[PDB]
């Protein structure tokens, strides 16, 4: 984990925005830094900038193709309807490999998000009787 | 109880009575990592966010503000 | 997970701001 990779998560935990920007510029024309790093405990850009439900870093991350992967799990369990709204409209997992977005949903009564996610159209598989 | 009877010790009632390991350490320790990542993910740093505010928390937010206070006023003057 | 949201709202507002009149 280099220098330059701290100074970007750190910039993105803090909210600099400007700063944040400025990476990314500097990173598509360079290819110094590897935007999809992780920190010690285990977090990415993305879910250092859902874990603070920041709009604006979330809708700039998106707009420089990072990898999304397990997260819109994270902002269902997490419960932001904006982040929602925004990962819906575009290895180690902490998921078992059995749960989808509306079970998960389903799992916290939330009613925005479920009602969300059925207005696309989903379906849970129910489990034949014993 | 159940153990008691897992082996080919006994198997009869008392009227009628009278590398190979190398290997494997690697899935095992593929295992481990996997576990204890898992772990630390979800124990430590999942459920330590779900904790209680106190008065240090308090003092801190406040001294945010008045400390932003100090620098955009020394800003304007 | 509250209180470090109400943190990071004012850190982002300090650094909008003095970017602005910067």
């Amino acid at each position: 984990l280099s220098t330059q990779e701290k100074s970007y998560l750190s910039a993105v935990e803090k909210g600099d925005y400007a700063s944040v920007k400025l990476a990314l510029e500097e990173a598509e024309i360079y290819f110094k830094i590897n935007i999809n790093c992780i920190d010690p405990l285990g977090r990415t850009a993305l879910l250092i900038a859902i874990e603070n439900e920041n709009l604006e870093i979330i809708e700039l991350l998106l707009s420089f193709n990072v990898y999304v992967g397990d997260a819109l799990l994270h902002a269902i369990r997490k419960e932001v309807v904006g982040a929602v709204e925004l990962l819906l409209n575009h290895q180690f997992s902490d998921f078992t490999p059995d749960i989808t977005p509306i079970i998960l949903a389903a799992h916290t009564n939330n009613y925005e998000i479920i009602k969300m996610l059925v207005q696309k159209g989903v379906s849970v598989p129910q489990p034949h009787e014993v | 109880l159940w153990m008691s009877y897992f082996e080919e010790g006994g198997t009869l009632p008392p009227p009628f009575n009278i590398a190979e390991n190398v290997r494997l350490n690697h899935q095992y320790q593929e295992v481990l990592r996997n576990l204890v990542k898992r772990y630390v993910a979800a124990m430590i740093r999942d459920a330590k966010t779900e904790e209680g505010l106190t008065e240090e928390n308090f003092k801190e937010l406040k001294q945010d503000i008045s400390s932003f206070r100090y620098e955009v006023i020394g800003m304007m003057k």
